[PDB]
RNA sequence: CUUGUGGCAGUCAAGCGUUCAUAGCGACAUUGCUUUUUGAUUCUUCGAUGUCGGCUCUUCCUAUCAUACCGAAGCAGAAUUCGGUAAGCGUUGGAUUGUUCACCCACUAAUAGGGAACGUGAGCUGGGUUUAGACCGUCGUGAGACAGGUUAGUUUUACCCUAC
RNA sequence: GGCUCAUGGAGAACAGAAAUCUCCAGUAGAACAAAAGGGUAAAAGCCCCCUUGAUUUUGAUUUUCAGUGUGAAUACAAACC
RNA sequence: UGUCCCUAUCUACUAUCUAGCGAAACCACAGCCAAGGGAACGGGCUUGGCAGAAUCAGCGGGGAAAGAAGACCCUGUUGAGC
RNA sequence: UCCCUCAGGAUAGCAGAAGCUCGUAUCAGUUUUAUGAGGUAAAGCGAAUGAUUAGAGGUUCCGGGGUCGAAAUGACCUUGACCUAUUCUCAAACUUUAAAUAUGUAAGAAGUCCUUGUUACUUAAUUGAACGUGGACAUUUGAAUGAAGAGCUUUUAGUGGGCCAUUUUUGGUAAGCAGAACUGGCGAUGCGGGAUGAACCGAACGUAGAGUUAAGGUGCCGGAAUACACGCUCAUCAGACACCACAAAAGGUGUUAGUUCAUCUAGACAGCCGGACGGUGGCCAUGGAAGUCGGAAUCCGCUAAGGAGUGUGUAACAACUCACCGGCCGAAUGAACUAGCCCUGAAAAUGGAUGGCGCUCAAGCGUGUUACCUAUACUCUACCGUCAGGGUUGAUAUGAUGCCCUGACGAGUAGGCAGGCGUGGAGGUCAGUGACGAAGCCUAGACCGUAAGGUCGGGUCGAACGGCCUCUAGUGCAGAUCUUGGUGGUA
């Protein structure tokens, strides 16, 4: 894996752009904060920003907030890694383990 | 001529379909307690039935 | 390369306030390697690693004045393929930073020390001439120094060529 | 041939211990097992009587029957693929109380008391554990800690 | 594949060589290279890849016996020895042995070592090996056994493709 | 139930390296039928007293394990000692 | 005494060409090499060298050529002679 | 696991299918917090067992003897037994200590707390023990994360030769050798890359489009910079990308960088040339030793300096000559090491392989920075199918096994199961087709179907044949050195 530190702009566009939810099970885009606040709307959450919120900021329903949003389908980086050889840890040159700020920049290209 | 023995994709059969818990009832197995306790207990719980049976008016 | 400050200081266990607070001057690429450095170091001179500290403070170096030429007398430690060995060499150069990946780039032409097989002891400025031991610096530390650039090798943007091109400059 | 007897492979698990051979402290018989009670399995070699097998050394049980110089522990042993229900016959020194199981106990009545208590008072009880979290935001004072400058050292021979 | 074993080749040099480590050798150690031995292994082949040696014939390897030109010497000459470039050039005739190996005689400038499915059986030969007959010795009560000895013992096909 | 073993030390006619006697040290360096390991110091060892639990009834349990057998072992229960 | 040094020459019948008559063995598809890797010795695969119809007489390098479910060795709870 | 078992079987496992009981459980190849167990890596031997090198001290009482007044339960020793404090190095079958990784258990309704009920068990007892009655505490239901549904059963296929790779590891000189441990792979697996390769790297696969990337590369073959940047290397045997197709010790004033010490206002190195001495025939060894047989001493004189002597020379001298300083010159040197790339070391057979070409401030080696090329991978979209969850003929005619909505998914040997395609017959039906042409065969003509196959046109031909719902089987061929018959190439 490769993670990070979330900026509040990274996670606004992920959620906006590939915002899928878990309702009897099968995955349904969001598309409409009705959608939310039916299935997230029991522990206060009622829109798109409120689940955002929650996220961000690690609320009391985090757990509720992250197990609903279904796994992000991501594709390949925009530019590429940099990085020739992926499979070292980032301190090296490589790309996998904790980049502190610079999963924004990679998920935004990866968006 | 053959080999003799291997643990060699063992885990992997195990694990594919098993590793699996005994379930573990209420009221578990009283078999092998000691028998003088078992001898007792009967007359106990025979005694609590008839106790409740008292009871029920 | 970037030249950082990482002040990390010891977990504050009580029976054990105010950790002493160790300063160093790590040359990272990045902050995320700058301070994996700082405890890779603080690890060799102190029973302390990342779990048991923290960094309090990282904060990018610039150079005082990037644009006066510099003699920087930089002592180094790095792993030979037999043993290691301590070396001192003298890069010239206009920023820290910039001396010292011209220093990691003669090192692994030279001696084939790769990033992971060298130690930066020290980047001291050398304040005064006649200080500087190195030929391959003296030479360019004379009154009026003027040189040519014979065989100019001008380089087109296209396969063919008419003309039978001049190296003269 | 090949070796596969009872008492095999154990050497140095049914040795005794540096300089406490001898005798069992009598707490060990004194000590009260009953029904339901979760107890350790480690076998007292100078005890030849009702011992574990070397694999139920270091195993933890449930004991299921008492009697008079023994108990009977269940304990949970995988062969292939699942689990099955082994019951131990074991001499009372061959066993121990399991802290484990006692540092819950008295969790439950602190629990207990933390609710009962904040019943009828001002509540933010928040019962549940929670994990190290990420630690908060503090300020580093440098009064009389200027920081110390280390730089990497030269190397030497010894 | 491996390199113990075999073969060849270094490094160090206590020393042998009047004196003198290294002209030529070299202890105690130690690093290799090779696949012309012998092993270790069992990967290929048991609806067969004709199983030793010789005869013939070509090509290649060089770890060079001679020849060409050189350097070194405990090289005066002659003679010899140690190396270098070097495989262009050649490197035999016989007695006994099936033998490969070996051993003698003789000439030669020299009678170096090897590979190419341990080259080469639709090329030969068939002495040896190893079918069936037979003799001897030792072993076995015996049938029989012997990588002990001895004698007699069928060597098939090209007209196909390629190569030449 | 009594005692303490190896070894060493200082000593008593014949008696000495070694026969018996006495004291001092002695965590086991002895001994426990054998192989080896573990265990054991008012004992599990050595000496002495009485016995036959090396008995009857069948079940459960552990190791090997298919959770079959066989072998060995464990812990009870009911009798009699 | 051509067994040989050391080969030569001759005769007949073949072969060869023609008219007539006219089979068989074998045949996955086939038919140029070098190295490479690979069931560790390739016609095909990879990389090179290369490569021009139709062919005739010879030849015995190769096709691990053909002949035959190895006869040697082992296994088989397969037999037989003795 | 068991078998006269080792080329085989039964057994359990892995697998498929049929389901079934219920509806997010208290499950998990996971972490945390708490609490166990461990004797392996490391360490240790001035700690036990065992091994083991070196002295010092005491030996005193004792095993070897006088050196000696014959003679000393004795002055001086070598001494063996030891003891004491030190010392060097070790242990798969030593050990005080003792990891990392793996590993047990707990983290609550079957829970906790407060009363009280029987009992032939136990208690001195009215004490307990097991199970309860009756109450009380559900927002925080008592750690994290996940959950694709969770549990249950029956039956039965194949298999039981395996092999490979990093790491741990036994035997062995070793092996593409033999045998283990954990995991991942091949087998059973295509695809992009390593030229080629079962196993390496990257990624696992319905049919397409578009976009982006992985590993790997971007002189030309060859899609993609004869990109940029700092250095190194010149080889009459260069070097060139992991597994992987090799090279070692030892050497080089080749060239680059580095480490330590020493010399410099004449250095000093150079690199030429003035002297290398008197006392003194320095002591002993002896025909002889006088500077050079050695045991060894080592001072001076004017001193610029010269060993009471570094090599030739002699029986022994003598002599020439080395340090040692100096007239000359004029601004860096003298070693001893250390590692980079080259070079020596470096020899095998057909001709030959960094994949080829070629490449020399690279198209080599080390490192950095961008850009760029492209996988069956990733994102979006379409269509196919499977599975899941739903909606709906509600008078509402046209299909409830129907139609439709939403979501995820798609590799595969051995093997299982399901849905179909085709053949000879059989019962029923289409009042089926047909001498104005059945069936058969031929067709670089057409249409349908993912497919098995179906349908049609044209020709030849001449007497039968088909759709659909069902029944039944001597029912589908490329292999069996298959059978019969026919045919070839060789020719």
């Amino acid at each position: 894996v490769a993670y990070g530190y979330p900026s509040y702009s990274t996670i606004r566009q992920l959620v906006y752009k590939r915002g899928f939810g878990k309702i009897n099970k099968q995955r349904v885009p969001l598309s409409d904060n009705a959608i939310i606040e039916a299935n997230l709307g029991k522990y206060g959450i009622l829109s798109i920003d409120d689940l955002i919120h929650e996220i961000i900021t690690v609320g009391p329903h985090f757990k509720q907030a992250n197990n609903f949003l279904w796994p992000f389908k991501l594709s390949n980086p925009s530019g590429g890694w940099g990085v020739p050889r992926k499979f070292k840890h980032f301190i090296q040159g490589g790309s996998f383990g904790n980049r502190e700020e610079f999963i924004n920049k990679l998920v935004k290209s990866m968006n | 001529k053959s080999k003799n023995h291997t643990a060699h994709n063992q885990t992997r059969k195990a694990h594919r379909n098993g590793i699996k818990k005994p379930k573990t009832y209420k009221y578990p197995s009283l078999k092998g307690v000691d028998p003088k306790f078992r001898r007792n207990h009967k007359h106990a719980l025979h005694g609590t039935a008839k106790a409740l049976a008292a009871a029920k008016k | 390369f970037k030249e950082y400050q990482v002040i990390g200081r010891r977990l504050p266990t009580e029976s054990v306030p105010e950790p002493k607070l160790f300063r160093m001057r790590i040359f990272a690429s990045n902050e995320v390697i700058a301070k994996s450095r700082y405890w890779y170091f603080l690890q060799k001179l102190h029973k302390v690693k990342k779990a048991s500290g923290e960094i309090v403070s990282i904060n990018q170096i610039n150079e005082a004045h990037p644009t006066k030429v510099k003699n920087f007398g930089v002592w180094v430690r790095y792993d030979s393929r037999s043993g290691t060995h301590n070396m001192y060499k003298e890069i010239r150069d206009v920023s820290r930073v910039a001396a010292v990946e011209t220093l990691y780039q003669d090192m692994a032409a030279r001696h084939r020390a790769r990033f992971r097989s060298i130690h930066i002891l020290k980047v001291a400025e050398i304040e005064k001439t006649a200080d500087v031991k190195r030929q391959y610096v003296k030479q360019f530390l004379t009154k009026d120094l003027k040189f040519p650039l014979p065989h100019r090798v001008q380089k087109s943007t296209k396969t063919f060529s008419y003309k039978r091109p001049s190296t003269f400059y | 041939g090949k070796s596969h007897g009872y008492r095999s492979r154990t050497r140095y698990m049914f040795q005794r211990d540096f300089r406490k051979h001898g005798a069992v402290h009598l707490s060990t018989y004194l000590k009260v097992y009953k029904v339901g009670d979760i107890v350790d399995i480690k076998a007292n070699g100078s005890i030849q009587k009702g011992m574990p097998h070397k694999f139920y050394q270091g195993k933890t049980g449930v004991v299921y029957n008492v009697t008079k110089s023994s108990v009977g522990v269940i304990i949970n042993k995988m062969v292939g693929n699942r689990y099955l229900e082994k019951r131990l016959n074991l001499r009372v020194e061959h066993i121990k109380h399991s802290k484990c199981r006692q540092e819950f106990l008295e969790r439950v009545k602190a629990n207990a008391a933390k609710r009962a208590e904040a019943k009828a008072q001002g509540v933010a009880v928040q019962l549940k554990r929670q994990p190290a979290q990420p630690r908060e935001s503090r300020i580093v004072s440098t009064e009389g800690n200027v920081p110390q400058t280390l730089a990497p050292v030269p190397y030497e021979t010894f």
